[PDB]
DNA sequence: ATAAAATCACCCGCACAGATTTTTTAAAACGCGCCACGGGATTTTTAAACCGGTATTTAACGGTGTATGAATCCCGTTTTATCTTCCTTTCACTTTCTTTCTCCAGT
DNA sequence: ACTGGAGAAAGAAAGTGAAAGGAAGATAAAACGGGATTCATACACCGTTAAATACCGGTTTAAAAATCCCGTGGCGCGTTTTAAAAAATCTGTGCGGGTGATTTTAT
């Protein structure tokens, strides 16, 4: 994800290209909109999809009196915009786990 | 189950009818999200012409298809200028019993909003039944 | 009786976000006591008003060239007025269980 | 006449479908407050001068500062309460192969 401003208002978006492994756009949707509905992530006016044949586009607007990179961070820590992937490599060796 | 537009002017948005959940999601991944919506289906619907007044009502199809244009319904509420989308669009599959589900839209909204079909708002799709490769 | 289209419960490991639940800690409080501080009555000293005079320092006034205050037009923000709702409640009705009253065949 | 089984009556307790209503939610209309323009108009900066004020030398005197005695309430100590914050402990949930089940329409 990035952060793009505005060159004449100053306004600043939010721009998501790429999700990772295993997650649904869709729940992940309704979570941050869930989060913004309960007052408990602050600085959001805006949230829609617009992915086409091009991409994946998600854009989400701040508020007049917030910084992007801070909402950012928020959202890596509270939704799955960020996800931790434990390996454990077993399989079957002469017929025994190992 | 609507998957909705963004366009807010109601002249310049459009509406699909389609039978299942299947050719829902087949339209839904390839659609134009500006300007155009999905709506699903669940198999035949009921016959209006042999129904009663409280048997269409309790029916739950139709009453989803009544919520999603947001016109009313029984002449009294009714009003036609409430139309949330200028182009309705029916399509179906290729074969009879496509024909067949298109009857019977087309009896419903004959018998119960004419001023709909008066004014032109009704379209109906013509998607392809074979395909031929050779070479 | 042939066709069209749909929906839900549980088992097995593992990692993490969120919701209780103890546990510890700093602030507020109460009782007792003592001495630091302020009131009252003398001595002492000095800050400012008053007469001069002189020597500066400021404010009111007359030209130019801007920066801003009131007015207009919008759009996100928050208030307030206004609809529907699920649990509490009884209550007349219905149902279902328990005891009693005969019949009654047999000897 | 008497006995014991069985069926039918009658009576009392539990489950039931329907009930105002009210706090608890929910959804729109309205009043609000914060930016983009547009200037005319009042405000900022620069030379001139009469006048108002600051300053020095020497009194003075009435008022404030300094000093001493004492008698208290306002801080200080030790020991309890009590919210508040932090650490610890439970609760859900989804990933992918398996077991078994549900519903509505047309003729």
């Amino acid at each position: 994800a990035e952060v793009e401003v505005d060159a004449k208002t100053g306004r600043e978006t939010i721009i998501v290209h790429e999700i990772p492994y295993q997650v649904n756009k869709a729940r992940l949707i309704e979570k941050i909109a869930e989060l913004v509905k309960e007052k408990r992530v602050e600085g959001i006016s805006a949230l829609r999809d617009e992915s086409d044949k091009d991409g994946m586009r998600i854009v989400i607007e701040v508020k007049r009196d917030a910084v992007g990179e801070v909402v950012l961070n928020n959202l890596y820590s509270q939704t799955q915009l960020q996800v931790s992937f434990g390996i454990n490599m077993v399989a079957l060796h002469h017929g025994q786990p190992k | 189950k609507l998957a909705d537009c963004q366009e807010r002017d109601p002249a310049l948005s459009e509406l699909y009818l389609v039978e299942g959940d299947s050719a829902g999601g087949s339209a839904k991944q390839g659609r134009n999200r500006k300007n155009q919506a999905i709506l699903p289906l669940k198999g035949k619907i009921l016959n209006v012409e042999k129904a009663r007044f409280d048997k269409m009502l309790s029916s739950q199809e139709v009453a989803t298809l009544i919520t999603a244009l947001g016109c009313g319904i029984g002449r009294d509420e009714y009003n036609p200028d409430k139309l949330r989308y200028h182009s309705i669009i029916i399509m179906t599959d290729a074969d009879v019993d496509g024909s067949h589900i298109r009857t019977l839209l087309l009896t419903f909204f004959y018998r119960q909003m004419p001023e709909i079909v008066e004014r032109g708002h009704v379209y109906i799709a013509q998607p392809p039944l074979y395909k031929v490769k050779k070479g």
